[PDB]
């Protein structure tokens, strides 16, 4: 009937509205470079924090009457919150006994448990329990993995891709069997043929690609620039090379310079050609020109985009033209 | 102090047992737990003779 | 034929690939013991040499466990399956034998006093099972690389037996490159010892 | 068609190592859990 | 008299694709930098929290 | 205590220098050729 | 642990249909008779187990148009699922998330047969852990001697 | 005479006589050096390197104590008994009391070099190392009287063992 939206993914976010809010409390009041005491972590209800055992206990040992910070907590927690929301509270005392705490999204195990309907002691890894508990379907991890960011200030450092993978096995190691995976069948659709199906998958599945690696693309170019630099491969030596390499220092230099792709600084041809007459007395590498190197010692670490940027630099006007400017 | 009949035996059970050689005996001493985890190396007494044990 | 009189080993064609000594593999035609072979021809993994067998038989693969994998002997199988042979015979050879010694060994630490040389296994591989090998294939073990072999009782050596990669010989002896002869140094006086 | 003795036959003179115990961990991985060599009694090999 | 002795080889010594595996739990000497292992010290590997925190 | 008085040639000796190369270069010169010039030189 | 559990479990309230042709009850039972069944372990040792606690309907269950009841927030009610594509990396994840033995990675690799591009991340995420499994194995040995298997184990 | 009609070769019982065989002193003796390597199946094997005359008792108390070194529900112990066993004090005079019945009763195998005693079999995907299973074994092999090192799974490459 009514699809909310028909793009190749583009709801890898939550709602501006509640992202809005997502981070007015998700927030870290920024470490004061004190040296922290003791970093402990709670659950807490949604507002009901109490002076308890749980709470005022941990700074009675230290003296503190933490019939402040419960509402110092509930004067941040007690609105915005549907009803017996357990959040985690990360409490870190300094030297000098002064706290700070971020309030974090309930944990995923508690996400897990609701987006099934199952409460304590009905799942469990099958290894223990016998038997996959609650099903799921990827469809559903995708928006367990969406309220949970782990750095609340950058919502998505990890790609919301990698978040999930990360929920998924956290799931499976909980005996919840998503859909599809897991079975010899994906989830069945009243629409078209499975091949109809499966046709629909190899065009969107590789859509996402161009989307996903132009995510991490534009995460590398504001990377650090200590990133962006070069880190040779190490796949294609072989492991008495790769010890023979350790031993002496020297041939993981000339390697890096022999392999180096082509920079304003590279573009010397006896600095080149100096490694290329070390590795040789070494019987390294000797019938592999500079071209089928750079494409396999090249930083495996880059987007694909990336790697192929860096790759065909002598083609990009040689970097001859990039240089260090004044 | 168990004498751990091989020298190969000596385990460090703590983190504060350590080894020595208390006169040509490897051994295990801890200041912690003082006799409770000490081994010492089979070998000859300190002063022995070569009458006494060869 | 007779009750009394039963042949001691009888011709065999294996169908399958037996490890032991008596054993075989693929298609080779061998006169193993009667008693063995007998429970080989019930078993399956041996058939007496009709003139069918003679130019192939349906050997074995456990990669799908049954008589499925047809290899004919031509002649070219039949140069084969002989160093094929040639090679795992002096394997079960020396692998089997327990070549004996008698040395002299006078004082306490039961040392053979002369003690043994690589030269002093090949020459007692030949002289008792006759299998003649390079004495530089056979290396000591750690305790007898020094001094030579030295001790008297049970001392083994493994002799390496180099050639076998295109005889695709292996799960089919213990060791493919190795195998160990096992020395015996039993002491005696001047009346049977020598050096 | 050569077989050299000497590639794959080595006759080294090793020196056995001691467990280091000057260091902490490779005296922990060095404990080659042989060291039971204790039943070494040259028991009765041939009677009970 | 029978006299046994091997053939005479027409491939590799050493067999490559027929080898055994080693018999000995293969921990490297890479995975627990037991001994007999040599690096530069220039290329100190694994100190994340010693002298790789501060690396160079 | 052997190798320390007499060398490594001694106990690591193959003492069968008699023919651990040389049949197989004696089936080298098999192969090669022998005819009327390579007699015309001994001629 | 008995914190950190839901107390109060809503149940998923249908938002909108995916599908104008209702798919009848004949078919029902017919697909989610297959999935009462659901593979486990990840080489030889796969052992084809059963589920408890099956939903019934799956053309209905999550492709599309269904609520997840993850409610967190005042104003964010049971979130709808979007269709696949909508979702980034879903059927490529399809690919990469799932039990991965090593045995069955490693020959994926040295004949750099991926089906995914990704599980040669998988992969290092893997080994990465195996080996900080390590890191830790021994940076505690330069404390003392921990000795594996050694306790009585069971009762 | 000897060996024949065996009792599935734990003993040999006299043909015509259904008592036991009360074989010579050093008959199966093992101080042979074995040829034949074991084709251990188990995840781990325990085979002895060394040669001996170990009882059954000896051989039962080292499976409760590497039964308690265990983990439980993962591998199950497996002791192998197809070997073959040997008699004790047997003959007349040399028993005590004339009491020939209570002596020879003990059965005790002669083990050559090589035989596997026990296996860690795996029951699933579960894994071992050698330092996982040496440590297992560590209880049992101070009970078991020989010398006796642990061997990981398939044919024991005697070049290493020994
Ligand atoms: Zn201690």
């Amino acid at each position: 009937p009514k699809t909310v939206n028909i793009e190749p993914g583009s709801n890898r976010f939550l709602d501006p509205n509640v992202e809005a809010k997502a981070k007015d409390i998700f927030a870290v009041p920024e470490f004061p470079n004190k040296a922290v005491l003791h970093n402990w972590r709670f659950f807490i209800k949604a507002g009901k924090a109490a002076t308890g055992p749980p709470v005022g206990q941990e700074f009675s040992k230290l003296g503190l009457k933490a019939m402040d910070f419960a509402k110092a907590f509930n004067d941040r927690t007690k609105p915005h919150f549907k009803d017996d929301i357990e959040l985690i509270v990360r409490i870190q005392v300094y030297f000098d006994k002064s706290y700070i705490f971020r309030i974090e999204p309930p944990p995923t195990a508690w996400f897990l448990l609701r987006a099934i309907r199952k409460k304590r002691g009905e799942t469990g890894p099958v290894v223990l329990r016998g038997n996959y508990c609650a099903y799921l379907t990827l469809e559903m991890c995708y928006e367990i993995a969406k309220m949970k960011q782990m750095s609340w200030g950058k919502v998505e450092y990890p790609p919301i891709e990698v978040r999930v993978r990360r929920v998924v096995g956290q799931a499976r190691r909980m005996g919840i069997a998503i859909i599809g995976i897991d079975t010899v069948h994906s989830s069945p659709v009243k629409g078209m043929t499975e091949k109809q199906y499966l046709e629909e998958s190899e065009k969107h599945r590789k859509v996402h690609m161009i989307q996903y690696e132009a995510l991490k693309a534009k995460e590398l170019e504001s990377a650090p620039l200590i990133e962006r630099l070069h880190r040779p491969n190490m796949a294609p030596l072989t492991n008495t090379q790769l010890e023979e390499g350790l031993k002496d220092a020297n041939l993981l230099n000339a390697l890096w310079k022999s392999s180096h792709p082509k920079s304003l600084f590279t573009q010397d041809t006896r600095d080149r050609e100096m490694a290329r007459r070390y590795l040789n007395t070494r019987g390294w590498f000797k019938e592999m020109t500079p071209e089928e190197m750079r494409v396999v010692f090249l930083n495996y670490r880059l987007p694909k985009q990336e790697d192929h940027q860096r790759q065909l630099n002598m083609t990009n006007g040689q970097a001859q033209s990039q240089a260090y400017w004044s | 102090h168990p004498g751990l009949v091989p020298r190969d035996k000596l385990k460090l059970h703590c983190e504060f047992c350590r080894f020595h050689w208390v006169q040509d005996t490897l051994v295990v001493r801890c200041a912690a737990h003082p006799k409770e985890h000490n081994q010492r190396e089979i070998w000859l007494e300190p002063t022995w003779t070569w009458g006494k044990q060869q | 034929m007779a009750p009394e009189l039963q042949l001691e080993y009888i011709p065999i064609i294996f169908t399958r690939t037996i490890l032991g000594p008596q054993g075989g593999f693929a298609g080779e035609e061998r006169l193993i013991k009667r008693e063995v072979a007998q429970k080989y021809m019930s078993e399956g993994n041996a058939v007496t040499p009709s003139a069918e067998f003679h130019q192939g038989v349906w050997c074995y693969n456990p990669d799908s466990e049954q008589y499925d994998r047809f290899v004919e002997r031509n002649a070219e199988f039949l140069d084969f399956a002989a160093r094929k042979r040639q090679w795992l015979d002096v394997y079960w050879r020396v692998n089997t034998g327990y070549l004996l010694f008698g040395r002299q060994s006078w004082g306490q630490g039961w040392l053979l006093n002369c003690p043994l040389r690589k030269k002093d296994i090949a020459q007692k591989l030949w002289e008792q099972y006759k299998v003649r090998v390079d004495p530089r294939l056979i290396e000591f073990r750690e305790k007898d690389r020094r001094t030579g072999i030295q001790d008297l009782g049970h001392n083994w050596c493994w002799l390496y037996l180099p050639g076998a990669e295109e005889l695709a010989i292996d799960r089919e002896v213990y060791d493919n490159k190795r195998v160990k002869v096992r020395m015996h140094i039993r002491k005696m006086s001047s009346y049977g010892a020598l050096y | 068609a050569t077989y050299d003795p000497a590639a794959f036959v080595s006759d080294d003179i090793k020196k056995d190592v001691r467990r280091p115990f000057w260091s902490r961990r490779r005296w922990a991985l060095s404990d080659n859990f042989m060291v039971p060599m204790s039943p070494k009694p040259k028991n009765t090999i041939k009677d009970e | 008299e029978r006299y046994y002795a091997l053939p005479h080889l027409r491939g590799p010594s050493m067999p490559v694709q027929l080898a055994q595996p080693s018999g000995k739990y293969p921990s490297g000497k890479f995975t627990q930098m037991m001994e007999d292992v040599a690096i530069h010290p220039l290329q100190k590997p694994d100190a994340r929290y010693k002298h790789n925190m501060y690396p160079a | 205590n052997l190798n320390k008085r007499y060398g490594a040639p001694y106990v690591a000796k193959g003492y069968a220098s008699l023919d651990p190369r040389c049949s197989l270069d004696a089936y080298s010169s098999f192969q090669q050729t022998v005819t009327s010039a390579d007699m015309k030189k001994a001629l | 642990k008995r914190s950190g559990k839901p107390s109060d479990l809503p149940d998923y309230k249908q938002v909108y249909l995916p599908y104008d042709t209702a798919p009848t009850k004949t078919e029902l039972d017919r697909e989610r008779r297959k999935f009462m069944h659901a593979y486990s372990g990840r080489m030889e040792h796969r052992k084809m187990v059963e589920v408890k606690d099956v939903p019934q309907n799956m053309y209905t269950y999550g492709k599309e148009g269904m609520s997840i009841p993850i409610s967190i927030f005042k104003d964010q009610a049971d979130p709808v699922i979007g269709p696949e594509w909508t979702y980034p990396g879903i059927f490529e994840n399809k690919i990469v998330a799932q039990h991965w033995y090593m045995e069955e990675l490693f020959d994926r690799e040295k004949s750099n047969t991926f089906e995914s591009p990704w599980q040669r991340q998988v992969l290092d995420n893997q080994v990465k852990r195996r080996l900080g499994k390590v890191a830790w194995r021994m940076s505690m040995l330069n404390i003392k001697t921990i000795d594996i298997f050694h306790k009585e184990r069971g009762a | 005479l000897r060996p024949s009609s065996l009792l599935r070769a734990y003993h040999y019982v006299h043909p015509k006589t259904g008592r036991p065989i009360r074989q010579y002193r050093k008959y199966g003796d093992p101080r042979f050096i074995n040829n034949e390597v074991a084709l251990i199946k188990g995840l781990f094997a325990l085979i002895t390197t060394d040669f001996g005359m170990v009882t059954q008792s000896q051989l039962e108390n080292a499976r409760l104590a590497i039964l308690r070194r265990m983990p439980r529900g993962s591998f199950a112990l497996t002791m192998h008994t197809d070997y073959e066993e040997f008699p004790v004090v047997q003959k007349s005079p040399e028993s005590r009391m004339g009491a020939g019945k209570s002596n020879i009763h003990h059965f005790a195998y002669k083990f050559t070099t090589g035989v596997p005693l026990f296996e860690i079999t795996a029951l699933s995907s579960r894994r071992l190392n050698q330092a996982e299973a040496e440590g297992i074994f560590l209880a049992g092999r101070s009970f078991i009287p020989l010398q006796t090192a642990v061997v990981p799974r398939g044919r024991v490459d005697e070049y290493h063992v020994f």
